[PDB]
């Protein structure tokens, strides 16, 4: 999840990311949780 | 105050640019005397043609400003020949207020590649000491506000030529009367058993979905009666009180389902003005139920504004239980939120 | 915290290196001034090419560092031509904590094989004094912090700012389109044989005449073939378009008899607007027939303006043949024309 967070620009372009989006919702939910709750505030 | 027969309002237009600027790790200024670091080119939405930029000397520009942080405002590109402006500089502190702000009294002449500002803007040692708290986390934030003047226009308002005057438009008032007095309607609907009375042509005048249903399969056999059994009459009356009058008085009290009916009946202007109410009622504890409606009923600007709110307040939206319900109900919204957050946090 | 239109965020990214280096049994350094001990090159996860190394002099470089153990940081490999950094040095005491920190505040510019450091890093007697604890188990463990900066980038995040705009109230032109479309027409207007078409309730809303003769029980007889005999159809089209649309595009070419039609059908806004149109048409000769039309169609606001006009320009009005026709045909209007001239605006004699 940390690697996906640090390569968030490049993971989304892969077809495996699309597959785990259409298959596994809560993995994307925890990815968002570690992207937002483990960061922020980032100015505006 | 006497009323004169002739008047003339002279208006010189003024626009405003409001600006944030934020730099990290100011201790790593990386250079001595002589260095400049610029800022990105910025402009407002209107007219989106006047391009400005900033520049700062971390040590100073001259020997009289060795202990002075130097600040300037610069004009990079403009389509017009010459633009003047009055500007104001400020520094945000750690607490979020303004300190050591100063402005310039003269509307200075700007042209392509000309700078103006205060070389002696603030004392470098005054910024360096931590007692005033003007260096939060080794970061500097600047508040820049500039107002741009524009050419003069004269409306030349002539009065008392004609005592007569026309009463603008009462047609909305009579069309409102067509609903209350009901003025011999043609087709009577049926909303959950309740009977509402409506005319036939003026519904199809504005509703694309009613125009198709009224003429096909309905007018030939069942022209008087048709049943709507999906929207409650307490908001359906308010919805039908827009097609006639051109407006909706009671919007905010039941805007939660007025937008639900709006995309159901494809009323474009009603959809936008109810999107306005549901955009104005944005908060952290209902962003999930705003986004679920903006996705189920094909909202676009509301969906964009809601996800932009959630990305900025994502610290406590995740604390809400409605967010947890949205996660298990609609994964695609979570994926869209992740995509928008990745687009926002592209450099990291 | 006020709200601004445009954010801009110019960050500089710092990468930190972490490194400790221990030498066992350092007391047998075996050489006077002149000998150096370079450790192995090291790098962190920053492109895996920034290779740094540490050079130490146990005795020193020269005579000024005779009582000093020198310490120097050296760069051996870098992809970019020029890399600057700020660095930090320290030693460990007997218990392991940091001791004897000195700093170089400048971000010195490093090149392939260029050195910087503290020649007088630490007193040799101070280090070799065992009471200070700076040589635990005759071991010399160091610590180093390399802070490298690289080029800044800009984000410039314009926040969002607009309110979702509502469209204009198109209730005028959207029902004006219904005039030309004639969808679900209820009645066909007849004038001079030519056939217009309209509805019933929308016409009864605007005019008192239609809101009498649509409810005095002639729905099944008169709505189907309603007959109008007075108004000419080119006038009738525009006054009907004023009933639906609420606007009159070409009033100025036909402003005369539209006032008569407006008074015929009690369309008050049309009557006032036709008075407005004929107000700015008062030439020096035609005011007589304007006043006649105003009297026959109860246009009082235009009547007062026409009387003021004939009072002010009456030195030339009475020469024209229109005034003579007025005198012959209408005896009673000259009463009001003389009345406003008599009890206003020239009794100073």
């Amino acid at each position: 999840v940390d690697f996906i967070n640090y390569h968030a620009s490049d993971v989304l372009e892969t077809s495996g990311w699309k597959s785990m989006v259409v298959s596994h919702p809560h993995l994307v939910a925890e990815a968002y949780r570690s992207l937002a709750s483990a960061q922020c505030p980032f100015l505006g | 105050g006497p009323v004169a027969e002739s008047w003339c309002y002279t208006q010189i237009k003024v626009v405003k640019f409001s600006y944030m600027w934020t730099i990290n790790n100011f201790s790593f200024c990386r250079e001595e005397m002589g260095e400049v670091i610029k800022s990105s080119t910025f402009s407002s939405g209107a007219n989106d043609k006047l391009k400005w930029c900033l520049r700062v000397n971390p040590k100073g520009l001259d020997e009289e400003s060795k202990d002075y942080l130097s600040l300037y405002l610069l004009l990079v590109s403009c389509p017009k020949s010459e633009v003047r402006a009055k500007f104001k500089f400020s520094i945000l502190n750690a607490k979020g207020e303004e300190t050591k702000a100063m402005e310039s009294q003269r509307a200075y002449r700007f042209v392509q590649g000309k700078d103006w500002g205060f070389k002696k803007f603030i004392r470098r040692d005054f910024l360096l000491d931590e007692a005033n708290g003007l260096l939060p986390d080794d970061k500097l934030t600047l508040f820049c506000e500039v107002s741009v003047v524009q050419d003069s226009v004269n409306i030349s308002g002539q009065n008392t030529m004609n005592m007569v005057k026309v009463p603008e438009c009462r047609l909305a008032d009579e069309l409102g009367g067509l609903w209350e007095n009901s003025r011999f309607t043609d087709c009577c609907l049926c909303v959950a058993g309740q009977e509402f009375q409506a005319h036939k042509a003026i519904l199809a005048a504005r509703s694309p979905v009613f125009s198709a249903m009224f003429e096909h399969e309905m007018e030939e056999s069942k022209k008087n009666r048709v049943e709507i059994n999906d929207v409650e009459p307490e908001v359906f009356k308010e919805m039908m009180c827009f097609i006639y009058t051109g407006k909706a008085p009671n919007l905010d009290k039941m805007a939660d389902d007025l937008l639900a009916a709006a995309d159901k009946y494809a009323l474009e202007r009603l959809k936008v003005m109810c999107e306005d109410a549901l955009c104005s009622n944005l908060s952290v504890e209902n962003a999930a139920e705003i986004l679920i409606l903006a996705d189920l009923h094909s909202a676009d600007q509301l969906k964009t504004q809601a996800v932009d709110f959630i990305n900025y307040h994502a610290s406590d939206v995740l604390e809400t239980s409605g967010w947890k319900s949205m996660v298990v109900s609609h994964p695609h919204l979570v994926a869209e939120a992740y995509r928008s957050l990745a687009s926002a946090q592209c450099p990291f």
